[PDB]
RNA sequence: CUCGAUGUUGGAUCAGGACAUCCCGAUGGUGCAGCCGCUAUUAAAGGUUCGUUUGUUCAACGAUUAAAGUCCUACGUGAUCU
């Protein structure tokens, strides 16, 4: 179909192989991130009605792994699909004139330059860190006498509430 | 306690709450309202 | 035609007094369902050549999908599909009394 | 609009009217003369 | 009645008024002595906001009231009509006394919210973010307090405040 | 057409509640008749299976019936085995139909006969008090005369008139 | 202690439930709790409230007799307040007198 | 319930009061004989 | 009635389902009467531990009626938990935002506190407009009375009932009404 | 209430809340031309500086800021510190 304004189409998984620069014909130096698509295929596609939300959802899948550590019931739909199994699995909603066949490929060339898009991924991992690190708390002095608390919190609340309220910034995995 | 002479109006004994609710003013009703009649 | 409760559901009341006044005489027959106000029960529910052999659909279940098949199921909370410990269960009486 | 307990017409231009549930005074001869009630 | 017709006709303005019919009071009312509408047919404190029947005799046709020196109602009365008309508009129940608007004005669609004894103006009202005690909650009015005095069949008085 | 207390129709002129009319008290007490000399010939007749009836006995009313067993609070001086009348009926009922004393049935038109069959006594009661803080502390049983009666026979005799 | 003074709320919770279940049989026939129990009293029927209780469960044909004659006691109770004295007593309505 | 009413036709408030419900014998001898008084 | 012993269980604590419609209905109106029935107080076996409540399927939610100012004065309050949470909704908000929060929570509201009533609520079925599923739709057995009588528009009355009522005054022929 | 103990100022750390608003938003009045102000209504999402002397809370002073708000929280917070 064609393009029609409110129309939303796929979007695609990539691998982030890192960053580099690029100048500017004014000068100016920004750098980028390289993303690199590496065997992009939709699986699924989920009309509006069965979706349970207000759009249509087509499943896109990114990265061959393995045949071998993969559970039997993925095996088994992807042996449907005439695929071998992706890594990760990721739903992006969109119209319906914008549905594809699944096991279709999807290219770097589906964005074209001039455009914005939004980059959504796991951060890195940090384990679990204290209020410093994790919340940006400014601890304690170094020395004046400060006895085994230099990194700490500090007060988590009032007296009064007799409590600590829920979402209170506290040490943990970040 | 509190003085018999307030600045304030005292609180009342229930019951004697009680007895000024049931002796309060009850204006004579005419059966027919005397605007309604010539 | 004056009646103190209509008289079509569960039975034909009559009131009466007896000559001295003394006692209430209820005369109360029953009503039986008009056959015009019933539905008719509903009765109704290949070359293969290998026989039709049984086959066991029943998949089991985790303990969350099944409480929550159970309580759908019953019209009930997920908390009483949960077990309970030694000290409830052997604290139940297994032979209670029995009234007729 | 200044806040009264009172509203009182300050002039033969002003009139009461009852807006969004409160009384004001308005005047447009002399707009110091706009009371809302409080 | 009387109407008012503008016409227009080669660059000049006629304005003239015409009588159309009139209706006349039913015959025979049962309480000849009484002073106004109400009271000589026995209606004083017999009806509510609900009874369009009687509420449509007193308002314009645009949902106005009319005055009281021409319906002759009583002070007493022409008020207790006048809160009764309020509440029916509110209610819905006159479809076919609404405003007058002019031409090329359609309202835009506006949220539908069933409600009956609506003593103030929806957008007038503010709500009740503290309810305050027992002993000092603030009340939600229900009804008009004009009525305090219709008929009551029940043994409970009407409440007004909710 | 409009008589001096006519009010038009509207929500409050009348009561909600509907009209209601009695029936004719002559044209009543016959239809009583009929209804009494009916249930008095199912009486005569014998068309009635089992009987209940409620017994006003030891300050109590008993709903009961035949081969039932009541449990009185008391004792009655009497020894196990003896037959006697429950003598305060309020209500027998069949069927199809009832009959209701004012507040008690004649005699001569119910009678339930029972019999002991059980002088016992009650298992213990416990009855402690106590207040903190006041030493204050006492135990008491008590173990409260009971007697069991079973109900032999509920007969009614056709006296409706 | 418990065990003592729960022979009061025993008593108490009991009437309680009868007070529910005779509500629930009487609005099966249209009647209020108190127009059953306060009519049946004017006709000299002293049920107390465990057997109206028991009946309505085991012999719901004898209470809804006992239904209909508390309602044609009310309706003549309302026959009487709005005459003035020229209607003679229900059929109903009249005591039997004892001495 | 009703306390009120019985007063108004001369009879006891309680219905445990005087009365054939309450003074009269609960029960007498299958064969006849009456019953000895009650305590109460 | 001569049944069997377990039939004749099985039939006097058997679960009813009763429809009610909402429409024009104050919602306390519903609620006053679905939570009898939740909790099986309109039976004569009534008991706690009985487990005896009824379905009671509520249609039309989205077109009840309050009395007097209350959709703009009711307001609704909760607190998420957080610093900040406490969240005050008037009725109207909350009526647009679900059209079963109303009656639900005036049905909540009424059934008792205890570990019973969450158990009823799963008995209740609140549908905002006149679909009802098929299978809900079809162990229905009962329709209540709805508690409030509708008044008749302008609109709705007959001729007969315009020409029944009186003309009550005489207008003026001279004035431009 | 607590002396068979409820650790006592200011600061650090982290702040929850009120609005009687210091700044930012929207309005009425003005002895409001404009630029700046004054006063009142509405608004608590967000923000509300760094230093010299003093243990200080304050205060004075220097340099800034759209602004350097008023309060409550056991004069918030020592089983976190000083
Ligand atoms: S004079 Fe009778 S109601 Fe107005
Ligand atoms: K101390
Ligand atoms: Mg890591
Ligand atoms: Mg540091
Ligand atoms: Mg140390
Ligand atoms: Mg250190
Ligand atoms: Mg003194
Ligand atoms: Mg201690
Ligand atoms: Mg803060
Ligand atoms: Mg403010
Ligand atoms: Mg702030
Ligand atoms: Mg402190
Ligand atoms: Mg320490
Ligand atoms: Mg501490
Ligand atoms: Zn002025």
């Amino acid at each position: 179909h064609p393009w029609e304004p409110g129309s939303f189409r796929v979007g695609l998984i990539a691998l982030k192989l890192g960053m580099m620069p690029l100048w500017t014909k004014d000068g100016q130096k920004h750098v980028v991130t390289l993303l690199q698509v590496q065997d992009c295929h939709v699986l699924k596609y989920t009309s509006k009605e069965n979706c349970n939300g207000k759009m249509a959802t087509l499943s896109v899948g990114g990265k061959t792994v393995s045949r071998f550590r993969k559970a039997t019931s993925i095996l088994e739909f992807y042996r449907e699909l005439g695929l071998p199994p992706k890594q990760t699995v990721k739903i992006f909603n969109i119209t319906d004139n914008a549905a594809i066949k699944p096991g279709t490929p999807l290219y770097a060339a589906h964005f074209r330059p001039g455009q914005y898009v939004d980059v959504t991924a796991k951060t890195i991992g940090k384990g679990f860190q204290g209020v410093m690190k994790r919340w940006g708390f400014k601890g304690q002095p170094a020395t004046h006498g400060q006895t085994k608390t230099h990194r700490r919190p500090g007060a988590v609340a009032t007296g009064d509430i007799g409590r600590v309220w829920p979402g209170t910034k506290m040490p943990g995995k970040m | 306690g509190s003085k018999a002479v307030t600045r304030h109006r005292r609180v009342m004994h229930f019951q004697r709450q009680k007895l000024m609710a049931v002796t309060e003013y009850i204006p004579p009703k005419p059966a027919i309202h005397p605007s309604c009649l010539p | 035609t004056y009646s103190p409760l209509p008289d079509d559901y569960n039975c034909n009341v009559e009131l009466a007094l007896t000559s001295d006044g003394r006692t209430i005489v209820c005369y109360h027959p029953s009503v039986d369902i008009p056959y015009e106000h019933t539905k008719p029960i509903p009765r109704p529910d290949h070359d293969q050549v290998l026989k039709t052999r049984l086959e066991e659909k029943v998949e089991h279940l985790e303990e969350g999908p099944m409480i929550e098949q159970l309580s759908k199921m019953f019209f009930t909370t997920k908390h009483r599909w949960y077990p309970h410990g030694r000290y409830h269960r052997c604290r139940k009486n297994l032979n209670p009394p029995k009234d007729r | 609009f200044k806040n009264k307990t009172v509203l009182k017409k300050r002039c033969k231009d002003c009139y009461l009217v009852k807006r969004r549930g409160r009384w004001y005074v308005y005047c447009k001869t002399h707009p110091r003369h706009k009371q809302r009630q409080m | 009645f009387r109407e008012v017709v503008e016409t227009q006709e080669g660059k000049t303005t006629i304005i003239e008024g015409r009588i159309t019919a009139t209706p006349k009071e039913s015959p025979n009312p049962p309480n000849p002595s009484g002073q106004c509408p109400i009271c000589r047919w026995n209606l004083k404190h017999k009806y509510n906001y609900d009874d369009v029947l009687l509420l449509s005799q007193f308002i314009r046709p645009h949902g106005g009231m009319l005055p009281r020196k021409i319906t002759g109602l009583c002070q007493e009365e022409h008020r207790k009509i006048e809160e009764c008309v309020k509440m029916a508009h509110r209610a819905g129940l006159l479809p076919n006394h609404r405003p007058r608007l002019p031409e090329g004005v359609v309202p835009k669609s506006k949220p539908q919210l069933n409600r009956y004894l609506t003593r103030w103006a929806p957008g007038s009202v503010k709500p009740i973010y503290k309810k305050g005690p027992r002993w000092n909650r603030v009340r939600m009015p229900v009804g008009s307090p004009l009525l305090r005095d219709n008929v009551c069949y029940s043994r409970t008085p009407w409440k007004l405040y909710h | 057409s409009y008589l001096p207390g006519y009010v038009p129709k509207t929500s409050l002129s009348s009561p909600p509640w509907p009209e209601v009319v009695l029936p004719d008290p002559v044209e009543e007490t016959r239809h009583h008749a009929e209804v009494v000399k009916k249930v008095n010939e199912m009486i005569v007749t014998g068309q009635y299976g089992r009987l209940f009836a409620v017994v006003h006995f030891a300050s109590r009313q008993w709903k009961v019936t035949s081969e039932d067993l009541i449990l009185i609070g008391n004792e009655l001086d009497l020894a196990c085995g003896e037959r006697i009348r429950l003598e305060k009926v309020l209500l027998v009922g069949a069927d199809n139909f009832t009959l209701l004393g004012k507040p008690l049935l004649g005699k001569d038109l119910v009678r339930v006969e029972a019999t002991v069959i059980e002088k016992t006594e009650s298992w213990p009661r416990i009855i402690m008090r106590f207040r903190k803080r006041k030493n204050f502390k006492k135990k008491r049983i008590v173990t409260t005369p009971q007697t069991v009666l079973r109900i032999n026979s509920i007969e009614i005799a056709p006296c409706l008139l | 202690v418990k065990c003592t003074k729960a022979r009061y709320l025993k008593k108490k919770n009991m009437r309680t439930l009868w007070i529910n279940r005779i509500t629930a049989a009487s609005q099966e026939h249209g009647l209020k709790y108190p127009a059953l129990i306060g009519n049946l009293v004017k006709c000299q029927v002293e049920l107390n409230r465990k057997v109206l209780a028991d009946l309505a469960i085991y012999e719901p044909k004898t209470f809804k007799s006992l239904a209909a004659l508390a309602s044609r006691r009310r309706h003549e109770g309302f026959a009487a307040a709005l005459g003035d004295g020229k209607e003679p007593e229900g059929i109903f309505s009249r005591v039997v007198q004892y001495h | 319930a009703g306390g009120q009413w019985r007063l108004q036709q001369g009879l006891a408030a309680n219905p445990s009061g005087y009365g054939p419900l309450t003074e009269l014998p609960d029960w007498s001898y299958a064969d006849g004989r009456p019953a000895p008084p009650m305590k109460g | 009635s001569s049944f069997s012993r377990a039939p004749q269980q099985w039939a006097t604590f058997a679960r009813i389902w009763y429809l009610l419609d909402g429409k024009m209905q104050p919602p306390g109106k519903l609620a006053a009467m679905a939570s009898i029935r939740l909790q099986g107080l309109h039976k004569p076996v009534y008991h706690a531990l009985s487990d005896c409540g009824d379905h009671v399927v509520i249609m039309n939610t989205r077109h009840i009626a309050f009395s007097g100012n209350k959709w703009e004065q009711k307001v609704y309050s909760s607190h998420t938990g957080y610093p900040g949470g406490f969240r005050q909704v008037t009725a109207a908000q909350l009526h647009l935002r679900d059209p079963v929060a109303i009656v639900k929570l005036a049905i909540y509201g009424m059934l008792p506190k205890n570990l019973h009533r969450r158990t009823m609520m799963e008995r209740l079925h609140l549908f905002p407009d006149e679909y009802i599923p098929e299978d809900i739709l079809k162990n229905l057995v009962e329709e209540l009375p709805q508690p409030r009588k509708i008044p008749k528009r302008l609109d709705e009355y007959t001729q007969e009932e315009i020409d029944a009522f009186p003309r009550l005054w005489t207008p003026p022929e001279d004035y431009r009404l």
